[PDB]
């Protein structure tokens, strides 16, 4: 009944020393029935990331839609977005839907090009920004991974400290939320390198 | 009433022509030549800008060469803010298809939509119509490289190679004789440069006064590179193919 | 030239001929007047008898708005009409809102920005009539004249149509010969009498006289049409000036 | 009523000519000269204030408008169409761009949008063209100093140094022996005024020459303090002294 | 020659229609003139009551706009009676709107707009008539700001229009080139319309009675026109020196 | 949330705590809650934190078009009517509460508005879920005539009573002093706490501790 | 001459010449006699064939129970304004319980047709009308024309030839004005008035119609045999 | 409708869906069809409420006809299982949604791929091995994640799914009278006429 | 909330206390309920403050566009915008407004608008919640033609009243006297009120 956790799932976004990192779990869900351990929910436009939690009907519609807009801006802006301006495009993009929103909680992530500044960002489904330095959760297990991030978490880790961290976050809120699991995704980010590594867990 | 001041801009001519959509293309007539040529390896397009100054700035501007996707682009000849209001249209009907498929707009399915967009004003509306004549070059799976030519009246064609623009008749007849079908991309380069120097109403082509651009598979393996030229590498291949 | 084809249309000399135009059709028209009196105002015109047939009394062509106000013109009459209908949501639209009755100043605006609106625009023609009109309100009596381009201004006493500059004339004696003012009852005469002069104008047929007036103390500051006893009274004294 | 006229004013000749953006183009000829030049670290736009009558104020009228922040812009033609364009171009940066974006729109693409704007009014029906031709210079993080020309047809093009309205084929050829691409502000500001002069009939100084740059970030001018990157306005408007003070120096 | 009938361009780059409108600007002979003080705005316009016939309470070209502002139009009374109806309209919906009066420049520049639109949409005329603003601004002080149908506007120290503008413009100019400020340098309204009087016989070369002007006053919080009575007494204080 | 604004001889002062919470977990410790609608015009917002941000925004945005027609400096009286008129018009569904606070040419001003559409005038008024330890703070201390030193004081004391006493609100005090004549000067993290928490543990993780089953490099250039 | 290409435009006299020609098709068409009592109100209409084999085109058209009129020149719309007519006294009925009195049905007729003598892209109704009607103050007749004007009327006639009827008609004034409680007379007084205004052709038993309406008489249209006893 | 299976193995995808139509009290029907043919090489199987199940099959199968004709081309499985999806995420916010699941099996002959997509009224599309909608997949998964192979021939396949059947004819309180099974491979659609 | 407006042989006095309540907080104690719609013509406010406050400026308006066009409105006509709002609206609001005003040929007049959006014409009214404790003493003490010092002293009773047993009415009594000689405000604070 309650949108948000009729297929579930999680993201989580970190910050570290020059990188980024984002991670999610695999699942999507009928309520109890497991029917998917393929469903990605981190996307990318150019250099900028996009983890989306929720109703997964507008995970993909919102990617489409994203990917469609950044797509515009790029050819009229001759150059790619960055992680600032899309989280506003992403704030924009929720509040105009503002009596019959979608029914998600966006996760950016990314670092600008220009300042190589990390960046990342979170919303709530009708766009208020959470702007916060250290880290980002969504989900079904949001509580979960606010506790392992808020114990874990530590400033200034090194790309492949940062990757340790946040996958034992992500891996352990998992394993206490029945519907979020069935694998997992963690994309470490760095200025001109993104690496990408798919996690052994529990299928259950 | 208002009636006295319609030029009813959509009627037939007695003889059956219809007299916005020529006087258009008088109009295009006079504007900068854009050459298209597509060979077995990719497509070439080739444009002069219009009588430029030395205090233009040459780096940032665009009047003939535009980008509607990764894997289309268009040659412009006659109004510029014309032919921007129909590329923005064209843009988003490509992220259309492609927010829809899941798939990129196979190149004709968006011509024929420009091309229909153009029809419109000639048959109903009251309006002027767009004076713009277009080359397509793009490429898709189903047909690999792809020219096209669309005007004012909605019409569009296929070609191996074709001009539009001033001197047409001249650029047509040079392209027909030095074409052949098993020609490549660096052979299609130099034709279109030489048939633009040669149809050229300036008394020399110099690079501050073209915009280039091809549109290759030379891009690492089975993916398509469209490389809009910058001014030195415009001067380079001038050099290259013994122009200047 | 081609300026006076299209209203709205300026000509080199800044005018509007198809307004010009308009003024010639109220010209054409009968004789219309309007008198302000001490507490009140007075209206009467000339209506053309083209024929026995006509019923006499029946084709009124004085109009009423609201219950205060009264209006007559000269020119095309269904224009005039059409006016009227206007006048009449106005006077009802400001009631509905303000509660009291229309004030003839604020009313004669009202007809003033629609006349003017229909000299904006090539798709409509002006009106081919100059209404006078007016009423009591809680600022006492008031006299309104307005013309095909939308000009009005507040008079002592008013006339157009065809015997416009006979009747002007009379009504600048009455002006002169009483600076105190005129009564309603005196006002009703006088209307007789000058339409009865501005006839001569029109004298190839015969007319009949239509009155009306609209009196503080006279007609408790009501719109009503003179009729029967003080109609014929005003007749009287009207045939017996003009021998 | 209702707006009849549903059918374009401006249309094809025989020739292949639009008579109306010709017409109007010839409108911005009469104009009053107005110039703009292109630093490597700013951009300078000037006009000359032609007061109607000394007894208007014309401190009152602004020709160099500020459209956002970072961009301002001058005309040659017609004032009144000059000033509805500005109020327009100020609000399509916000509707169209800030209020998407939560930033102000980069010089190109604002540019874009007064043109599509004034290219409409050369083909919606009912209407005449824009008889202004408007120089728009402008600053943005990705595309640095930038100085683009907007015709009555919609077209633009980007220039280092340019001049249009009355004295515009004169004060070009000025522009162009001038012109280098190692201009510091104060020189582009200098040539300016070196230039302006040669079409300015009457007075000469601050209080008859509008001019304005686009160049440092102004934290002066930003109205608070407290957030560091927030660093203010890079348009600035000249005062009359100001001009003056350089005026001396010519 | 339809370029002639509606606002479109001549082959010159100029708009006729509007230009004619000009023209009908000064159908009615009548010439107006406004000037500021240290605290005021003065207003003053010749009435002609040509029709014995006429009310002449009733015959007016000056406007109470808003309590703030007055407005006096040189045109013919129909044309200004819409762009009175307008201003008034605009003025009222913008302190609903935006909790604080309308500024007289704000006002002018908003009607300098509407008129705009009728010089580039072709279905709508303009307006023959120009509009003179006056107010005390909360912000700038007094202040005239005057449009006219190509929908130019500026403020003015000072301002005349009509057919005999050029004559009362130079005179003011003149007397403001021997002042060299930009205001009449007096305390009370009375004497800075004395002041406005005077320069326009001046200008004119013509004496006036009480009936023969008329004139509207802007001070701090209101705008107010004299009556007769009250510029009869501003008329004696001129004939006595 | 705990937001308060007072009034004091020459300006005006809006001050604000720092936790952003959803429900009862907390978001954010930091949270930025003053906002600019102009230069001199400053808010801050409980209830639908997407709603304050937005309508914020929004007049924000009007407010520098109407400033730059006008040619004249925003005024509160503008941001005030144009924020209670889109509010009523929505009923209370955008559930925007702000005290709002600036200086213009007119003078200095203390506004609060509510979702439904209602304006307040004071010279102290509190909001959020810490409302009410901030009142109780200013009813004990606010005086006729404050300093602006006194009324910074005035002000960052009623959010402590808040976030000591009210859950909802924490961490820091963010404050905003707007005197006339004078540019507006925002005060992030005016108060912290001093002392800093320290771990018994270090979670760092020995790297290889986490299973992998691929690797790739993703394209981010085109 | 330049001002006739439509209804917006004045000529510099002031005259409206589309409105001028629409009068012009009323001529055209063919007589039509309206007369009334104190009692009862009478049209007489002449129909017209296109040819023998033709049948006669009807002129008289019924609107209530207590109303109707007579056309002359565009029939099509005699129908639109006849329609307009049936609806605004059927309004009446319905809202009000009130029949439609007769003059203020010609000030809603009026109105009706000035609206399309005032507004570009329309043209003027090129019809002519005579209402006749018995509402709460008698007998009633009207003569509408597209300009607008609606004129109450003892008798009249309309259509080619109509200034001979309309002479009788002002000859017998005093006459047929008295005809109170007599149908058959007051008919026989508009069969004779419009026998003023025939050439060539005579009334026959399919040329004739004959409406009326009174005291005690709806609104009543004869036709065919029915008129045999008047001719 | 009920029960609607799907399964890809290597060279084919195969569609079982019931036969049966019940509405209420009574079983209407025992032979329905629930599948429309989109093009020669993609077949849509369907269910969901009554009336909205087929107009919103019928629908699809005109729009995906019409593309066919105006290009001269068979859009992609892929392609044509993107304009399902957004055709449902538009209705499930529209004034009243169609309230109808799909599985889309289809042959790509550029890519000599068969392809599963599960698509349902919300909009929610996965590209699976073998899947179903409802309760089809509580009593069935178990055995296909079991059994299955991606090697598989149809034969195999077919195999697996009578063993699903069996299971479903079993544990199942409804009859839904048997199944109607089809075949998607390079040479088009079959149907199979002995299950 | 508690107030209320009384004419008297000068004019017409409007009395309001001061306290916003949001359930049993008190979330504003120093609240101005009288509120000017024109120079001479004020109003008493009551119920949804969104409501009335949106309805008091959109008679302001409508009253300021009124006297740009016809000269000073009457307090009837003001009544007048201010029903017609009340009532074509009355499925949205909830709104209880008194409209007191003065003019020199009607001198001092009351009107009061109910929820429902009717209109009365009163020598003086009572609203708010408060008002429902001093029906008796209100109606047991007016007069008509009182002088200015009886009608404050009448009215600062009454709210006195109103208040002591309204836990919704509080704070400050405020009055606005309208009369010939102008507009004044008068503030009575409780150590004043409480006493009586
Ligand atoms: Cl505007
Ligand atoms: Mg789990
Ligand atoms: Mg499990
Ligand atoms: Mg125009
Ligand atoms: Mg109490």
């Amino acid at each position: 009944s309650d949108p948000s956790s009729i297929n579930g799932g999680i993201v989580v976004a970190m910050t570290g020393k020059d990188c980024v990192a984002i991670a999610c779990d695999l699942r999507l869900g009928s309520q109890s029935l497991g029917v998917s351990n393929k469903f990605e929910k981190i996307f990318h436009y150019g250099h900028v990331f996009l983890g989306i939690t929720g109703l997964a009907t507008d995970v993909t519609t919102l990617n489409e839609m994203f990917r469609y807009k950044t797509n515009l801006y790029k050819l009229k802006e001759e150059r790619a977005i960055e992680p600032e301006t899309f989280t506003q495009l992403v704030s924009s993009s929720l509040y105009e839907r503002r009596f019959g929103p979608y029914f998600v909680g966006p996760v950016v992530a990314g670092i600008n090009s220009k300042s190589g500044k990390p960046f990342i960002a979170g919303f709530d489904l009708i766009g208020c920004i959470d702007e916060a330095k250290d880290f980002i959760v969504s989900g079904t297990a949001s509580d979960q991974l606010f506790g392992m991030c808020e114990s874990l978490y530590e400033p200034n880790l090194e790309p492949e400290d940062l990757f340790e961290t946040i996958s034992q976050a992500l891996l352990n809120a998992a394993d206490r939320d029945a519907l979020s699991g069935w694998g997992a995704v963690v994309y470490i980010i760095k200025k001109d390198e993104v690496v990408k590594r798919y996690l052994k867990m529990r299928q259950d | 009433g208002s009636r006295r001041y319609d030029s009813r801009t959509t009627i037939f001519s007695p003889e059956g022509r219809l007299y916005q959509v020529e006087y258009a293309l008088e109009s295009i007539s006079h504007a900068g030549t854009a050459i298209g040529i597509m060979a077995s390896d990719g497509i070439v397009l080739a444009a002069e800008r219009k009588v430029t100054s030395t205090l233009l700035e040459q780096d940032t501007s665009t009047e003939k060469l535009y980008k509607l996707n990764d894997k289309i682009a268009v040659a412009v000849a006659g109004l510029t803010a014309d032919a921007e209001i129909l590329i923005n249209t064209a843009r988003i009907h490509a992220q259309n298809y492609l927010k829809t498929y899941n798939e990129d707009i196979p190149v004709e399915i968006l011509v024929r939509r420009l091309s229909d967009i153009k029809q419109g004003y000639t048959q109903h509306g009251g309006l002027r119509p767009f004076g713009v004549s277009f080359i397509y070059a793009g490429y898709d799976d189903r047909y690999g490289y792809q020219l096209y030519t669309s005007n004012p009246s909605g019409n569009y064609t296929g070609w191996k190679a074709i001009s539009v623009g001033a001197n047409t008749s001249a650029a047509q007849t040079l392209l027909q004789m030095d074409y052949k079908d098993d020609m490549k991309v660096d052979d299609a380069i130099e034709l279109a440069l030489k048939t633009l120097s040669k149809t050229t109403d300036s008394s020399a082509l110099t690079y501050d006064r073209l915009e280039f651009a091809t549109i290759r598979k030379g891009a690492n393996d089975g993916e398509v590179y469209q490389k809009i030229f910058k001014p030195q590498e415009i001067k380079d291949i001038l050099v290259k193919t013994g122009i200047t | 030239t081609g300026y006076d084809l299209s209203n709205s249309v300026f000509s080199p000399d800044g005018r509007n001929f198809q307004v010009e135009y308009a003024v010639k059709a109220v010209e054409n028209g009968t004789t219309s007047i309007g008198i302000k009196c001490n507490d009140g105002v007075v209206f009467a015109v000339e209506k053309l008898i083209t024929s026995k047939l006509l019923v006499p009394q029946k084709n009124v062509k004085i109009q009423v708005v609201d219950r205060h106000i009264g209006c007559v013109y000269s020119g095309l009459i269904p224009d005039g009409r059409h006016l009227v209908n206007r006048g009449r949501e106005e006077a009802a639209s400001f009631k509905k809102l303000y509660k009291t009755p229309i004030p003839i100043p604020a009313f004669a605006d009202r007809l003033g920005q629609y006349v003017q609106a229909h000299t904006l625009y090539n798709s409509v023609r002006p009106f081919g009539v100059s209404t006078i009109f007016g009423g009591v309100d809680k600022n006492g009596a008031h006299l309104y004249m307005l013309e095909p381009s939308g000009s009005y201004w507040g008079y002592k006493g008013a006339a157009t149509g065809k015997g416009r500059q006979s009747a002007k004339a009379e009504l600048e004696k009455l002006v002169d010969h009483h600076p105190e003012g005129l009564s309603a009852r005196e006002a009703v005469k006088q209307a007789a009498k000058i339409i009865y002069l501005a006839h001569e104008d029109n004298k190839e047929k015969d007319f009949e006289l239509e009155i009306s007036w609209c009196s503080l103390s006279e007609t408790n500051g009501l719109h009503k049409f003179v009729k029967g006893d003080l109609l014929q009274e005003a007749i009287d004294f009207a045939q017996k000036e003009i021998n | 009523m209702t707006d009849r006229y549903s059918f374009s004013l401006t249309t094809f000749s025989p020739s292949g000519k639009l008579g109306q953006i010709d017409y109007a183009l010839t409108a911005v000829k009469q104009g009053v000269t107005s110039l703009g030049i292109k630093a490597t670290n700013g951009v300078v736009i000037a006009t000359e204030k032609k007061s109607s009558s000394p007894l208007a104020m014309s401190e009152t009228l602004s020709k160099v408008s500020l459209l956002t922040p970072d961009i301002g812009a001058v005309y040659s033609g017609m004032g009144p169409d000059y000033r509805v364009l500005v109020d327009k171009s100020r609000k399509v940066a916000h509707t169209s761009y800030k209020r998407i974006y939560g930033e102000y729109p980069p010089t190109k693409l604002l540019v874009s949008e007064v043109a599509k704007i004034m290219q409409e009014a050369t083909q919606s029906g009912g209407v005449r063209p824009f008889g202004v031709s408007l120089l728009i210079a402008g600053h943005d993080e990705f595309n640095g100093f930038s100085l683009y020309q907007v015709d009555p047809s919609g077209s633009y093009f980007p220039w280092k140094a340019t001049a249009i309205g009355k004295g515009s084929v004169a004060a070009k050829t000025f522009l162009e022996k001038r012109w280098n691409d190692e201009l510091e502000l104060e020189d582009a500001i200098h040539i300016a005024l070196l230039t302006l002069k040669e079409s300015v009939e009457g007075e000469f100084n601050g209080d008859t020459i509008e001019l304005a740059i686009i160049g440092d970030e102004n934290p002066d001018l930003l109205g608070y303090t407290g957030i560091p990157t927030d660093k203010g306005p890079r348009f600035r408007k000249l005062t009359s002294q100001e001009i003056n003070d350089r005026l001396e120096a010519l | 020659g339809y370029d002639r009938h509606i606002t479109i361009f001549s082959p010159e780059g100029r708009l006729y229609q509007v230009e004619y409108a000009f023209k009908a600007t000064n159908q009615t002979n009548i010439n107006s003139l406004a000037v500021r003080g240290k605290d005021c705005t003065v207003v003053i316009s010749q009435k002609k009551v040509p029709d014995k016939l006429l009310d002449p309470t009733t015959v007016s070209y000056i406007f109470c706009i808003s309590r703030t502002i007055g407005m006096v139009v040189n045109g013919p009374i129909p044309d200004a009676r819409n762009a009175a109806l307008r201003a008034k309209a605009e003025a009222a919906e913008f302190r609903y709107k935006y909790g604080y009066d309308m500024p007289c420049d704000v006002l002018a520049k908003r009607m300098a707009n509407l008129s705009q639109i009728y010089t580039q949409r072709a279905y709508m005329r303009p307006l023959g008539v120009i509009l003179t603003f006056v107010s005390v601004d909360e912000e700038l002080g007094p202040s005239i700001y005057k449009t006219d149908p190509a929908g130019y506007y500026v403020g003015y120290k000072a301002t005349a229009t009509g057919p005999k503008q050029q004559e009362i413009t130079t005179n003011l100019e003149n007397h403001f080139k021997k002042s060299k400020i930009d205001h009449i340098n007096e305390e009370s309204w009375e004497k800075v319309v004395e002041f406005a009087i005077t320069h326009m016989i001046d200008a004119l070369g013509t004496e006036f009675s009480k009936n023969d002007l008329e004139v509207g006053v802007a001070t701090k919080d209101k705008f107010f026109t004299l009556s007769a009575e009250n510029i009869e007494e501003r008329l004696v204080a001129i004939a006595e020196q | 949330t705990t937001i308060v604004g007072v009034k004091f001889n020459n300006g005006v002062v809006i001050a604000a705590d720092t936790r952003s919470t959803q429900g009862p977990i907390v978001a954010d410790k930091n949270c930025a809650k003053l906002h600019r609608i102009s230069p001199k015009i400053w808010c801050a917002g409980a209830g639908t934190a997407a709603d304050t941000e937005a309508v914020t925004q929004l007049i924000g945005s009007n407010i520098e078009l109407h400033s730059l027609y006008t040619s004249r400096e925003p005024r509160v009286v503008s941001a005030l009517q144009m924020l209670k008129q889109h509010l009523f018009k929505y009923q209370g569904h955008i559930g925007a509460y702000l005290i709002v606070a600036g200086v213009d040419p007119t003078g200095s001003h203390l506004f609060s508005i509510h979702a439904h559409g209602s304006t307040d005038v004071g010279y102290y008024l509190s909001l959020g879920s810490g409302s009410l330890a901030a009142m109780a703070v200013l009813e004990s201390h606010w005086k006729q005539d404050l300093t602006k030193e006194e009324a910074i004081k005035l002000a960052s004391d009623a959010i402590q009573a808040g976030i000591w006493n009210d859950l909802g609100s924490a961490s820091n005090v963010d404050v905003c002093v707007m005197e006339i004549g004078k540019d507006a000067e925002y005060l992030r993290n005016y108060l912290t706490p001093n002392v800093r928490e320290e771990k018994q543990k270090s979670y760092k993780f020995p790297r290889g501790t986490t299973a992998v089953l691929k690797e790739s490099i993703v394209n981010i250039c085109d | 001459n330049n001002y006739d290409g439509d209804t917006v435009t004045f000529s510099p006299t002031g005259r409206l010449f589309q409105v001028e020609y629409a009068l012009e098709a009323i001529k055209q068409g063919s007589v039509t006699v309206g007369l009334r009592s104190n009692t009862h109100a009478v049209l007489v209409a002449l129909k017209r064939n296109a040819d023998e084999l033709s049948s006669y085109q009807k002129k008289i058209i019924k609107c209530d129970e207590h109303m109707g009129l007579s056309l002359a020149g565009l029939a099509p719309d005699a129908r639109v304004l006849s329609n307009y007519l049936r609806q605004q006294c059927n309004y009446s009925s319905l809202v009000f319980n009130r029949k439609l009195a007769v003059e203020r049905a010609g000030h809603l007729l009026c109105d009706k047709a000035q609206k399309n003598t005032q507004s570009y892209g329309g043209r003027p109704y090129g019809v002519g009308l005579l209402i006749i009607g018995y509402d709460k103050s008698g007998a009633h007749l009207l003569e509408f024309q597209p300009s607008g004007n609606v004129t109450e009327l003892y008798g009249t006639a309309i259509g080619a030839r109509s200034q001979g009827a309309k002479t009788y008609l002002e000859r017998t004034l005093d006459t047929f004005i008295k005809i109170d409680g007599n149908p058959d007379e007051l008919i026989k007084a508009g069969v004779e008035a419009i026998s003023q205004s025939l050439r060539d052709e005579s009334l026959t038993v399919d040329n004739l119609s004959i409406a009326i309406v009174g005291k005690d008489t709806p609104f009543t249209i004869y036709d065919g045999e029915a008129v045999a006893k008047y001719i | 409708m009920d029960i609607i299976l799907g399964i890809r193995v290597q060279d084919s995808v195969i569609l079982a869906s019931s036969k049966a139509v019940t509405r209420g009290i009574s079983v209407l029907k025992d032979s329905d069809d629930k599948t429309r043919q989109l093009s020669p090489h993609t077949l849509m199987s369907f269910a969901g409420e009554a009336g909205d199940t087929v107009q919103f099959a019928e629908y699809i199968q005109a729009n995906i006809q019409l593309y066919s004709i105006r290009e001269d081309y068979e859009l992609s499985p892929q392609a044509v299982s993107s304009f399902v999806r957004q055709e449902l995420a538009k209705s499930i916010r529209s004034r009243r949604p169609y309230q109808v699941n799909v599985l889309i099996g289809g042959y790509d002959k550029k890519k000599n791929k068969p392809e599963l997509y599960q698509i349902d009224y919300l909009g929610t599309k996965v590209e699976l091995p073998y899947g179903a909608h409802g309760y089809s997949g509580f009593y069935t998964f178990s055995l296909l994640d079991h059994h299955y192979r991606p090697d598989m021939t149809t034969e195999e396949g077919l195999d697996l799914l009578k063993l699903c059947v069996q299971e479903l004819e079993k544990r199942m309180p409804m009859d839904f009278k048997g199944v109607i099974v089809k075949i998607v491979d390079k040479d088009g659609i079959r149907q199979v006429d002995d299950f | 909330t508690s107030i209320m407006a009384v004419t008297f042989k000068d004019g017409v006095i409007l009395g309001a206390d001061s306290r916003t309540t949001t359930g049993a907080y008190i979330a504003n104690r120093v609240t101005d309920k009288l509120t000017r719609v024109h120079d001479k013509i004020w109003c008493c406010r009551s119920g949804s403050a969104a409501d009335t406050q949106a309805i008091a400026d959109i008679v302001q308006y409508h009253l300021e566009l009124y006297t740009s066009q016809y000269g000073t409105p009457s307090t009837e006509t003001a009544a007048s915008v201010f029903k017609e709002l009340c009532y074509e609206n009355k499925d949205n609001l909830t709104a209880g407004i008194i409209v007191a005003g003065y003019d020199d040929k009607n001198k001092g007049e009351v009107y009061t608008i109910p929820l429902g959006g009717s209109v009365h014409k009163l020598p003086y009214a009572i609203a708010g919640s408060g008002s429902t404790f001093i029906y008796g003493y209100c109606d047991k003490n007016f007069r008509e033609n009182m002088s200015k010092e009886e009608t404050v002293d009448f009215i600062k009773h009454s709210l006195s009243q109103a208040i002591k047993w309204d836990g919704s009415s509080g704070g400050v009594i405020r009055m606005v006297v309208l009369t010939a000689a102008g507009v004044e405000r008068l503030i009575f604070y409780p150590d004043e009120y409480e006493q009586l």
